[PDB]
């Protein structure tokens, strides 16, 4: 999982350009367009039809903002993804019952958002930082299932 | 592809398992669930105790749908269509799931077909389930 | 099954890479070796470090592919027939394999097309590639 | 992955009644006749041609339990399975260019073998600590990849 200290740098660097709630509902709207399975979980959040039903729909945003801001807190623990995301990998799997292969899906969606916002900013050796990143967090959040 | 050979082989293999379908096909849905945890996130509605009479029932309905798919092996797409309606438009099981069920149907054959399992009959039931799930997924997106 | 929505985007989308198909490639190849080490088990007699001859030619490979792909959408079967026998015969890439280069594309295409790289057109690409990606492991087995 | 202590005896258990020769050479020979694309790392062991040429290949059963040899050592380290492996996973990497995926394909193809040859006695709890085996063994074969 773990990355260089050149990686840490870059991975904290592009996070402090990052507006956390756009990027977040952008992330989230896009899952739902790319991988339309993915929309089983969020019946209650109301039209999701079109790809500008989806990505401009308030619940999904607001959703987006939420699940992006837990993912942001937790780049301040790479040394401990699993202990970071324990509480909530037990929510998901209990309570919620997602299937961790959309944590998965997730992470490649957003690695496309960081892409399309920064352009060639976000360089190769940068998208691999952010790929051990989004697996890093993806493993954490399927650790607890059971 | 499924070559002649390989539904040669998955149709004499069936044809064995024979009215243990159904039962092989709640023992496949058990070692799934035991072995691969996450495919219980698709079934939080089941009563999943042992010896659950709601797993063996759908076992059965899994197995029947297999035992169609082997009568026609050759025209899988067609007999398969309202399952992969199903499966794409409501169920939304993730694809990866497919190869953990897969998996759990060949270990089951594997342990009840000791004489049939040879090596070319793992691979062409391999390919054939493989084949089912490409068809189950075919309409996901 | 790719919708005719997905092949008015696709199309659209590749036509605005236009001249960059080539560079595009092998930037695509590059950011594979570097986020999903594995990959290089297929490549120890390449270069692979930055500004590699071996890897830019490589990448002009790939795209000239993907654009007879793209010219050829209704019949990508056939189109890559050639290029499949050789996957599947001598190259022998594990097709999990197919997916990584599939993101990496459409990561480079996503840091390359701000205006064009809308949802819809992301997940009609993704379609498109996994449809490549499909015909091209095809002949496996 | 991490056993509990039912689990580890199950194992152990189990495989103590294991012929490592004959399910190392059933193994191997399995994953390259399912899988046959996993040929391309054995030119050099001759006639492969068939199923029944790959099964009877003496350098294909010489190398499955090989093979499987230093997989039951493993069986020694469950608790350190990254460690003991390190060496090998750096050398797979790096001397023999092997795809990690590979050492996911025979882990399942061994769980079949065993399943074959044990029949009702490879029970779904038997098979599920297994998975976990063969899973955190081609997890620590991958580790050192680079
Ligand atoms: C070869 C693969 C599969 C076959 C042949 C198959 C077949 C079936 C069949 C016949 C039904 C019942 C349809 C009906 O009652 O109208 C069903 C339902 C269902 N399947 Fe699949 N299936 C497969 C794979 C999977 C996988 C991998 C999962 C999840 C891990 C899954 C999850 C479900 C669920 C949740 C239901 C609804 C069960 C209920 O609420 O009663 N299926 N499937
Ligand atoms: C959309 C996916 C892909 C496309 C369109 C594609 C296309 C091509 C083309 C056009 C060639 C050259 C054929 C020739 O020289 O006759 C090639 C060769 C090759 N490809 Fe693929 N490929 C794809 C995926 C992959 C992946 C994922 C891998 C491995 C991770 C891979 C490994 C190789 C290798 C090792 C060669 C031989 C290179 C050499 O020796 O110069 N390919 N591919
Ligand atoms: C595709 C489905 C899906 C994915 C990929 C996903 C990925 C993630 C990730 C990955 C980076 C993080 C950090 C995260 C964090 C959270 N999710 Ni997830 N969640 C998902 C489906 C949900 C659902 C469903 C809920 C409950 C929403 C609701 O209706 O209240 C949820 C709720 C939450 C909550 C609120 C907890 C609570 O209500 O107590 C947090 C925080 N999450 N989710
Ligand atoms: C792709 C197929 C492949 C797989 C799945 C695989 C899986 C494994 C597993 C998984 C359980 C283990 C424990 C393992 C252990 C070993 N392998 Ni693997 N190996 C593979 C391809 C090789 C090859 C190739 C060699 C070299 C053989 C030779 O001819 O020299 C090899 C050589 C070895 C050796 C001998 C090393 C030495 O020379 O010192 C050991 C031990 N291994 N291999």
């Amino acid at each position: 999982v773990h990355l260089t200290p050149e990686e840490k740098s870059a991975v904290t660097a592009l996070w402090g350009k990052v507006n956390v709630d756009e990027v977040g509902g952008e992330a989230l709207g896009r899952l739902l367009v790319v991988y339309p399975w993915t929309q089983r979980f969020f019946e209650s959040f109301g039209d999701l039809s079109t790809p500008d039903a989806v990505m401009g729909n308030p619940k999904v945003k607001a959703h987006g903002k939420k699940v992006l801001g837990a993912f942001s807190d937790g780049l301040a623990h790479l040394d401990n993804l699993k202990g970071t995301f324990a509480t909530l990998s037990e929510l998901h799997c209990d309570k919620l019952h997602v299937d961790p292969e959309n944590f998965r899906l997730l992470g490649n969606v957003l690695v496309c958002v960081l892409a399309h916002h920064f352009g060639k900013e976000f360089t190769p050796p940068v998208q691999a930082a952010y790929q051990k990143v989004v697996a890093g967090v993806a493993n954490a959040l399927a650790h607890k299932y059971h | 592809v499924l070559s002649p050979a390989d539904k040669t082989n998955v149709k004499a293999a069936w044809g064995k398992v024979g009215a243990h379908a159904g039962e092989y096909g709640a023992e496949a849905l058990e070692r799934m669930f035991l072995s691969f945890p996450t495919t219980k996130t698709y079934f939080p509605h089941f009563d999943l105790s042992h010896g659950s009479a709601q797993v063996k029932g759908h076992g059965k309905k899994v197995a029947d749908a297999l035992t169609n798919a082997v009568a026609h092996v050759d025209d899988m797409p067609n007999a398969l269509s309202a399952l992969s309606d199903l499966h794409a438009h409501k169920l939304r099981v993730d694809p990866v799931n497919f190869k953990l069920l897969s998996h759990c149907l060949l270990v089951t054959l594997a342990a009840h077909l000791p004489a049939e399992f040879t090596p070319a009959v793992h691979a062409s039931l391999d390919k054939f389930l493989a084949s089912v799930s490409t068809v189950l997924t075919s309409k996901y997106r």
